[PDB]
């Protein structure tokens, strides 16, 4: 089930929300396939952070995008997971 | 090297109000909820309330709602609970909680060393004792009556009797002070020719009491 | 504010036994249910979170299970450092809420009470009150009854009950009631009884006193 | 990942427009939204500085008559008016892969 | 300011240290780079260090021959060149990412000569 996801959507939603829609709902459908499954919407968040890493060059930047990532099951109405390990 | 360090509290007079203060050091302060949790004497524990690490959310469970505020200053990198027209049901130890990653859902984790928050309009009074006489083996002790605040401690003959005592947890009356019983159980054998003295000791009062334990006419 | 209903509230086991706790919530919480142990004077300790994960240090025995509205945590071999008291703990939503908590005791042979009444002091009489105690002195199980009588009239809401933990060296319990009247109400009585009732008892036993005596 | 730029060299007439092109050999969008291609400016005696940056968005210190254009591949700096300080060796660069630089096209004063 | 410390001529096969002072920017929030300029060749990108030092990449050319270090602490990005060669042989520069994956601020240059 998760090697299925297209999670795009959701890297551009956040790289747009960290320079300051089509992709935040896009993004939400893709994320709520996993709502209240805390272990599989965990590895949806860390695949984000996997694909984001290399570009997330700073500091600033690396910590906006974090904590973006952190409410981004809460800002699409879903629960996060209890803890999910972003590093 | 998580540290919750605690601060404030102390006794209150119903109606009145507290400011509960926490500083923590070990995570990042700004990414995690933060969480207040009482628990009043011999009872279970009472979640209470918790805030977001910008303050835009903020829960009260229902047994609170209305009656206490949370906020928190992540400059300071503490939380505050204050606390307006407090009731008897409010005694308790309050603690200090933060949880385990940065999410909304994360589960409680390290905790603070607790503060004692005491609601009552009495004072400070020492207790009266005395005692519970005799009448196999037999029983006797001394009835420690009247204090206020709590502790008090109770030994018997100066520590030299330690063997069958026990020192009952102290009850709060309707008049808003404590009493306990200290018994000890001894062979009847002894009665006479031993000397029996609970030693009761009220440091709030600065009061000690060394009454005899003696039978009857 | 989702309700956690534990069950048992109290439960004796000894060293080896399987022990199981349950928790069932008010409403689907998912999987967001943690369990915590508590001993006395200490903070609680997270055993499980995620409603199976284990938290890091948290020794195996440990288990948890369940999804939904029921829960259990399960200790495969109660060791001595379990005696404590155990909550369950959903996150799922806040406000959050405890369940009401599972003290778990030593479990021992049956021990009768010794019973005791003391009556009142005289130099207590001299103040105006007058406190009755009775005593139950080392005994197993916890469940006992106690019952006041004044001039076999029953007594009811001027007495307190006390108890101890259970003790380190016999694990058994011992309480005590105190009966709180007025040196006026005490006086116009003549006789004051405690009727304690208690399986290692073949009988009820009931300990009792004339106001003048010995 | 190899980059590409046409012309080699573009003489260009002070106040007219003129535009370079960069060509990446695979395409340069990343799985966020963005192209990884920059353009930089080495002046004579002067380091590479920074014009346009994720294929549209440019510098602080960079006037508004520079542009920067593209999608996929090929990618295009315009620029409105020519002026003085607008002169040297003009790589372009993508930040897909690693960092390869283009071979830069040489801004003469025709 | 980026000001560039070492460079200087090497023979072949040998070892060199390069310093780089940082001045106008919060140091500890930026990832680094060393970049290079050949004579003849273009400009090659050498090496890679997050703020926090915790990543570090390498260009495929100079892999293994050099490693790249910060000193959080004195505001320095250090590249520690081993096997130096003809073709590593070019003015070195210190570049400051912007952030998101572009190179902001540029250093002055220091030149390496691999050379006997």
């Amino acid at each position: 089930q998760l090697e299925r996801a297209n999670l795009r959507p959701c890297e551009q939603h956040l790289m747009q929300k960290i320079q300051r829609s089509q992709h935040q709902e896009r993004c939400c459908n893709e994320l709520n396939e996993f709502e209240n499954n805390q272990r599989c919407m965990c590895e949806a968040l860390q695949q984000i952070m996997e694909n984001q890493s290399d570009r997330l060059q700073g500091r600033q930047q690396e910590q906006q995008f974090k904590r973006e990532l952190r409410n981004l099951p809460q800002q699409c109405g879903l629960r996060a997971p209890q803890r999910c390990d972003l590093d | 090297q998580v540290q919750l360090v605690q601060s404030g509290g102390g006794l209150v007079k119903p109606g009145g109000s507290l400011r509960l203060s926490c500083t923590a050091s070990g995570f990042s302060f700004s990414d995690s909820y933060m969480s207040w949790i009482r628990q009043a004497p011999g009872k279970g524990l009472e979640w209470l309330t918790y805030i977001s690490g910008s303050g835009e959310i903020i829960s009260y469970a229902d047994s609170v709602k209305g009656r206490f505020t949370i906020s928190r200053d992540n400059a300071k990198k503490s939380v505050y609970l204050q606390m307006d027209s407090l009731r008897a049901e409010d005694t308790a130890v309050y603690y200090c909680a933060r949880p385990s990653d940065y999410f909304e859902t994360s589960e409680e984790l390290d905790w603070g060393q607790g503060t004692l928050v005491t609601v009552s309009s009495a004072s400070t009074k020492g207790p009266s004792v005395f005692p519970l006489a005799p009448s196999g083996t037999a029983a006797l002790g001394c009835l420690v009556k009247d204090y206020f605040p709590e502790p008090v401690t109770v030994s018997w003959n100066s520590g030299a009797l330690t063997s069958g005592v026990h020192t009952f947890p102290a009850v709060l009356q309707s008049s808003g002070l404590y009493s306990l019983s200290s018994v000890v159980t001894v062979p009847s054998s002894s009665l006479g020719t031993q000397t029996y003295i609970c030693n009761v000791n009220h440091k709030p009062s600065n009061t000690k009491v060394d009454k005899r334990v003696e039978p009857k006419s | 504010e989702i309700v956690m209903t534990q069950s048992p509230s109290s439960l004796s086991a000894s060293v080896g036994d399987r022990v199981t706790i349950t928790c069932r919530a008010s409403q689907s919480i998912s999987t967001y249910l943690n369990w915590y142990q508590q001993k006395p004077g200490k903070a609680p300790n997270l055993l499980i979170y995620a409603a199976s994960s284990l938290h890091s240090g948290v020794p195996s025995r440990f288990r948890g299970s369940g999804s939904g509205t029921d829960f259990t945590l399960t200790i495969t071999s109660l060791q001595p450092d379990d005696f404590a008291t155990y909550y369950c703990h959903q996150s799922y939503s806040a406000p959050r809420t405890f369940g009401q908590g599972t003290k778990l005791e030593i479990k021992r042979t049956v021990a009768a009470p010794s019973v005791f009444i003391f009556p009142p002091s005289d130099e207590q009489l001299k103040s105006g009150t007058a406190s009755v105690v009775c005593l139950l002195n080392n005994f197993y199980p916890r469940e006992a009854k106690v019952q006041w009588k004044v001039d076999n009239a029953l007594q009811s809401g001027n007495s307190q009950e006390s108890v101890t933990e259970q003790d380190s060296k016999d694990s058994t319990y011992s309480l005590s009631s105190t009966l709180t009247l007025s040196k006026a109400d005490y006086e116009k009585h003549k006789v004051y009884a405690c009727e304690v009732t208690h399986q290692g008892l073949s009988s009820p036993v009931t300990k009792s006193f004339n106001r003048g005596e010995c």
